[PDB]
Protein backbone atom coordinates (compact mmCIF):
# COMPACT_ATOMS: atom_id res chain seq x y z
CA UNK A 1 0.00 0.00 0.00
CA UNK A 2 1.16 3.43 -0.95
CA UNK A 3 -0.47 6.57 0.53
CA UNK A 4 0.21 10.51 -0.07
CA UNK A 5 0.36 12.44 3.05
CA UNK B 1 30.35 16.08 -5.13
CA UNK B 2 28.35 16.05 -1.96
CA UNK B 3 26.50 12.46 -3.38
CA UNK B 4 29.92 11.00 -2.81
CA UNK B 5 29.89 11.96 1.00
CA UNK B 6 27.99 9.04 3.06
CA UNK B 7 24.20 10.09 3.98
CA UNK B 8 23.97 10.62 8.04
CA UNK B 9 22.15 6.97 9.36
CA UNK B 10 20.94 8.75 12.77
CA UNK B 11 17.85 10.16 13.89
CA UNK B 12 17.06 13.57 13.19
CA UNK B 13 14.04 15.32 13.90
CA UNK B 14 12.12 17.58 11.14
CA UNK B 15 9.52 19.87 11.70
CA UNK B 16 7.32 20.78 9.28
CA UNK B 17 5.11 23.78 9.32
CA UNK B 18 2.55 23.17 7.06
CA UNK B 19 -0.69 24.91 8.02
CA UNK B 20 -3.53 23.38 6.52
CA UNK B 21 -1.76 21.27 3.54
CA UNK B 22 -0.39 17.71 2.59
CA UNK B 23 3.09 17.42 4.00
CA UNK B 24 4.04 16.55 0.69
CA UNK B 25 5.12 12.77 0.52
CA UNK B 26 4.43 9.49 0.01
CA UNK B 27 4.70 6.54 2.47
CA UNK B 28 5.17 2.54 2.04
CA UNK B 29 4.95 0.06 4.38
CA UNK B 30 3.66 -0.77 7.82
CA UNK B 31 2.45 -4.65 6.85
CA UNK B 32 3.53 -6.79 9.46
CA UNK B 33 6.17 -4.90 10.96
CA UNK B 34 8.03 -3.32 7.76
CA UNK B 35 7.99 0.29 9.55
CA UNK B 36 6.64 3.49 7.72
CA UNK B 37 8.97 4.56 4.97
CA UNK B 38 8.84 7.60 2.45
CA UNK B 39 8.87 6.34 -1.09
CA UNK B 40 8.69 9.91 -2.66
CA UNK B 41 9.08 13.53 -1.82
CA UNK B 42 6.31 15.83 -4.11
CA UNK B 43 8.72 18.96 -5.46
CA UNK B 44 7.25 21.92 -3.93
CA UNK B 45 5.69 20.69 -1.01
CA UNK B 46 6.28 21.54 2.78
CA UNK B 47 8.62 18.27 3.09
CA UNK B 48 10.62 19.28 -0.09
CA UNK B 49 11.16 22.85 1.58
CA UNK B 50 12.18 21.87 4.64
CA UNK B 51 15.08 20.05 2.83
CA UNK B 52 15.56 17.25 5.69
CA UNK B 53 13.76 14.20 4.30
CA UNK B 54 14.04 12.21 1.68
CA UNK B 55 13.38 8.79 -0.35
CA UNK B 56 14.13 5.47 2.32
CA UNK B 57 13.83 7.47 5.20
CA UNK B 58 11.59 5.77 8.12
CA UNK B 59 9.42 7.80 10.19
CA UNK B 60 9.46 7.03 13.77
CA UNK B 61 7.33 9.24 15.21
CA UNK B 62 5.10 12.09 14.60
CA UNK B 63 4.78 14.31 17.34
CA UNK B 64 6.04 11.81 19.82
CA UNK B 65 3.76 9.02 18.63
CA UNK B 66 5.78 6.12 17.80
CA UNK B 67 5.13 5.13 14.63
CA UNK B 68 7.63 1.81 13.90
CA UNK B 69 5.13 -0.88 14.61
CA UNK B 70 2.22 1.16 12.91
CA UNK B 71 0.37 -0.18 9.88
CA UNK B 72 -0.34 1.45 6.85
CA UNK B 73 -3.66 3.26 7.69
CA UNK B 74 -3.02 4.15 11.64
CA UNK B 75 0.77 5.84 10.23
CA UNK B 76 -1.31 7.56 7.24
CA UNK B 77 -3.97 8.80 9.80
CA UNK B 78 -1.25 9.75 12.49
CA UNK B 79 0.44 12.16 9.82
CA UNK B 80 -3.09 13.40 8.07
CA UNK B 81 -3.84 14.61 11.51
CA UNK B 82 -0.97 15.27 13.08
CA UNK B 83 -1.91 19.32 12.99
CA UNK B 84 -0.08 22.30 11.64
CA UNK B 85 3.14 21.82 13.02
CA UNK B 86 4.90 18.61 12.40
CA UNK B 87 7.19 17.06 14.23
CA UNK B 88 8.79 13.89 12.60
CA UNK B 89 12.17 11.56 13.82
CA UNK B 90 13.28 10.16 10.96
CA UNK B 91 16.08 7.84 9.92
CA UNK B 92 17.60 6.62 7.01
CA UNK B 93 17.38 3.13 6.03
CA UNK B 94 18.28 2.35 2.31
CA UNK B 95 18.46 -1.32 2.50
CA UNK B 96 15.12 -1.77 3.89
CA UNK B 97 13.37 0.76 1.96
CA UNK B 98 14.73 -0.90 -1.08
CA UNK B 99 12.79 -3.63 -0.50
CA UNK B 100 9.68 -1.97 -1.93
CA UNK B 101 11.06 -0.38 -4.81
CA UNK B 102 11.54 -2.67 -7.90
CA UNK B 103 15.28 -2.94 -9.11
CA UNK B 104 16.47 -0.76 -6.35
CA UNK B 105 19.57 -1.13 -4.30
CA UNK B 106 22.04 0.86 -2.12
CA UNK B 107 25.35 2.06 -3.13
CA UNK B 108 28.67 2.92 -1.18
CA UNK B 109 27.38 6.46 -0.01
CA UNK B 110 24.11 4.77 0.84
CA UNK B 111 22.67 6.44 -1.91
CA UNK B 112 18.95 4.28 -3.41
CA UNK B 113 19.87 3.22 -6.82
CA UNK B 114 17.23 2.43 -9.13
CA UNK B 115 18.34 0.30 -11.94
Amino acid sequence: KQTSV
Amino acid sequence: FLGEEDIPREPRRIVIHRGSTGLGFNIIGGEDGEGIFISFILAGGPADLSGELRKGDQILSVNGVDLRNASHEQAAIALKNAGQTVTIIAQYKPEEYSRFEANSRVNSSGRIVTN
